[PDB]
RNA sequence: AAAUAUGUAAGAAGUCCUUGUUACUUAAUUGAACGUGGACAUUUGAAUGAAGAGCUUUUAGUGGGCCAUUUUUGGUAAGC
RNA sequence: CACGGACCAAGGAGUCUAACGUCUAUGCGAGUGUUUGGGUGUAAAACCCAUACGCGUAAUGAAAGUGAACGUAGGUUGGGGCCUCGCAAGAGGUGCACAAUCGACCGAUCCUGAUGUCUUCGGAUGGAUUUGAGUAAGAGCAUAGCUGUUGGGACCCGAAAG
RNA sequence: AUAUUGGCGAGAGACCGAUAGCGAACAAGUACAGUGAUGGAAAGAUGAAAAGAACUUUGAAAAGAGAGUGAAAAAGUACGUGAAAUUGUUGAAAGGGAAGGGCAUUUGAUCAGACA
């Protein structure tokens, strides 16, 4: 009641419980989904081979 | 549709009731902002020196 | 010894990484770092710059750019992305469905694309609906709309607006503004 | 005296100012005796508002 | 935030930002806005013209509370209708049921023509309008009130 | 208690740290000092022809 | 009448053909300007290079200079 | 063969404020600013708030005053990104910000000055080598920070004087 | 309702911490200076408790050496700690009108690190 919700809104003139600029702040969930991983190019190495 | 918080009974023995979520802990997590807010709120509380 | 043909040490002049200390904003760039470097898509490395981009150079983009945007021709099923702030704009009363992703929505902007029917999505959303940016517009808004650029460039003969704290009569309307007090400009 | 584009300023502290200054710490304890003027007052006075 | 200045860092340097030369000193070329006509004439023209001279008429006692006159402009006029009800209006446009819109209770003394209402009637009490504002509304289907 | 006057050294230098850069001419310029007769006549046809090819081309 | 120094150009905002607008101009739908439409493209109209090109804002110090080669004034000359 | 410095300790010099500019971060956003004050309080904190007021959303002109869509809010030239064809090179479509440009709109100035009628009032319409710190789908308001400006003892010390 | 660096009584501090902070933490507007108006300081800290050293010895005494009190006199009223400039003693090293420094090694002195 004091802060809101979707549903209730009062006790504060005007105000709403602020709002997400990422809906998941977990980012390799998104990266290994599905899509993304059918939409990148495979990957080399995490350290790469020294040539000459 | 929320995680549906138990409640606890004073002598332990966890109680067989369940609140949903108030929507305040999905709200975002901003420690620059709590930072910011943080110093210039706990400046004001401060009381004046002067020779 | 070297005769160099320029400067060295000399950093690109852009900015590599957001300022700010937002936790969300670093993980949006996380993500399209990933996908700039992983994709091929010219798409996700503009909206990577973007994402660095400051306040005066993410100006908000409004309703009705969006709308005008929109009434281009084979453009209406674009999602339209906003790499900042979509602000509303009352000034328009007929409003189509708008498939919008932008960082910030407004209440009001959100209120009008809900109502017309749309959604309002988040740029991760966008990435994992288009990771190449597919059927996309991208909508930069007004930079040099500004009251500090206003001001930039004064001089005689240029138009640009003194900086002053009061305006009117007795404030720099007298010489060099008009012939009969001396000269005009 | 006079520099780059900026505003004409027109700061009036040419005269003993620093002898002038109001600073407001008394706002706080102010509101306080307003109050308890104000309550003690309904109370010492009457049933009237 | 004296530690994130300057001085932290020129402590160790001679002269602090200053230089050896010029050595700095405490009015070098006057206080505040001498030389406006002489050894600044030309900081004051280019970034300053206008400065000096005199312009127009004088007003004595003049009062703002006389020319109060904010103005509202016709893409702008709809959003003094409550938001619930502006809807309902803007569908079923209705002589006989056509709204009402009290600009001076809203803060506004004159109307202007910027820009393209909906070919819906409305009627405008407003102590003064534009020519413009006239005619699109009247086109539009409404009519202007003149109040006080 | 004499100046130094005048000397032109080191100012070429000063000029080319920066260089001397053209000043990046443009496709259609300032019609500015052109004979107002021509930019009338040219206004006139200028619309003209517009709406020629708004109220042709559908 | 030099040497040195100096301006311009070395093509896509280009060249070619046909043809619209005009209240300007012409004796004249002749010209001028802007153009539609079509044609010529990757040795596209010299060389070399291009430790990226273009653009903006803001601000510091400075605003006593001195030396050398060469040109050169004044002065008998001068570390003038 | 210029000045200061015999030595040691401690002290010791760009600070604060009012208004400001550029940049940056944050919050809300065609709006913003709770903190003059009122409520409340585990009390000079935290929490809550009406009416306004400020700046902004409309300029222009000395003023009287007037006051921002011919047209998918214009056309052209470029323009990232997207769309279509292609395996590609590349071709076409759409093209935000932005640059340049010819136009339109508003105000001032100079002109033309109609229908009309306190017959001197009125101002339609159509213009211009003229002019604005304008419009042409708003961007601002507030807080904070470096740098910079002005007033201030104003980086510290320093006159002869009045 | 407003002002209020004086007085009185109270409560506080992102203040100073004895060259600071009021001039004054102390017999400070004191001592002192000046005809006068006026000027105007320095100066805090033994230790829990004086328990502040009985007694012997040397010395004319001051004191010393002992003894002793005390957790400690490496706390003795010239007292918390007790830096530096400066000095004494001892030790070590070098030195033909300066010394000092840098690179590199000799010589002497001193020193850490390691095999399961």
């Amino acid at each position: 009641q004091v802060w809101g919700s979707e549903t209730v809104a009062s006790s504060k003139v005007g105000y709403t419980l602020p709002s997400h600029i990422i809906s998941t702040s977990d980012v390799t969930r998104i990266i290994n989904s599905s899509e993304i991983q059918s939409a990148i190019r495979p990957a080399g190495q995490a350290t790469q081979k020294r040539t000459h | 549709s929320r995680p549906q918080v138990t409640v606890h009974s004073l002598t332990g023995e966890a109680t067989a009731n369940a609140l949903p979520l108030p929507a305040v802990f999905s709200a975002p997590i901003r420690p620059d902002i709590v930072h910011t807010v943080f110093t210039s709120v706990n400046k004001n509380k401060r009381q004046a020196y002067a020779v | 010894g070297i005769d160099h043909t320029s400067k060295q040490h000399k950093r690109s002049g852009h900015r590599t990484a957001p300022k700010s200390d937002n936790v969300y904003l670093k993980l949006l760039v996380k993500l399209y770092t990933f996908l700039a470097r992983r994709t091929d898509a010219p798409f996700n490395k503009v909206v990577l710059k973007a994402l660095f981009l400051s306040k005066i150079n993410r100006p908000p983009v409004s309703v009705s750019r969006i709308a005008r945007a929109l009434k281009q021709e084979g453009a209406a099923n674009k999602t339209v992305v906003v790499v900042g702030t979509v602000t509303d704009d009352a000034r328009i009363f007929e409003f189509p469905k708008t498939t919008v992703a932008a960082l910030r929505f407004t209440a009001g902007a959100r209120a009008k694309i809900v109502k017309a029917g749309g959604e309002c999505i988040t740029l991760d959303q966008l990435a994992v609906r288009a990771p190449k940016g597919q059927n996309t517009l991208i909508l930069r808004g007004p930079r040099n709309s500004r009251e500090a650029v206003r001001h930039f460039g004064m001089g005689p003969h240029k138009g640009k607006a003194p900086r002053i704290l009061s305006t009117g009569r007795k404030f720099e309307r007298a010489r060099g503004r008009r012939r009969s007090k001396g000269f005009k400009v | 005296a006079i520099s780059k584009n900026l505003p004409i300023l027109k700061n009036h502290f040419r005269k003993h100012w620093q002898e002038r200054v109001k600073v407001h710490f008394d706002q706080a304890g102010k509101k306080v005796s307003r109050r308890n003027a104000r309550a003690t007052r309904a109370a010492k006075i009457a049933p009237r508002p | 935030p004296s530690r994130f200045t300057k001085t932290r860092k020129h402590r160790g340097h001679v002269s602090a930002g200053k230089g050896r030369i010029g050595k700095h000193r405490k009015h070098p070329g006057g206080r505040g806005m001498a030389g406006g006509q002489h050894h600044h004439r030309i900081n004051m023209d280019k970034y300053h013209p206008g400065y000096f001279g005199k312009v127009g008429m004088r007003y004595f006692h003049k009062q703002q509370a006389h020319f109060w006159k904010p103005v509202l402009n016709l893409d702008k006029l709809w959003t003094l209708i409550p938001e619930d009800k502006r809807d309902q209006y803007l569908k079923s446009a209705s002589k006989e049921t056509a709204p009402v819109i009290d600009t001076l209770a809203a803060g506004y003394g004159k109307i202007l023509g910027k820009g393209r209402i909906p070919n819906v009637p409305v009627i405008v009490k407003a102590r003064f309008v534009s020519k413009l504002a006239e005619e699109k509304i009247r086109a539009a289907g409404g009519v202007v009130e003149l109040i006080a | 208690a004499k100046s130094k006057n005048h000397t032109a050294h080191n100012q070429t230098r000063k000029a080319h740290r920066n260089g001397i850069k053209k000043p990046k001419t443009y496709k259609y310029p300032s019609l500015k000092g052109v004979d107002p007769k021509f930019r009338r006549n040219h206004k006139h046809a200028l619309h003209g022809t517009a709406k020629a090819l708004a109220a042709a081309k559908k």
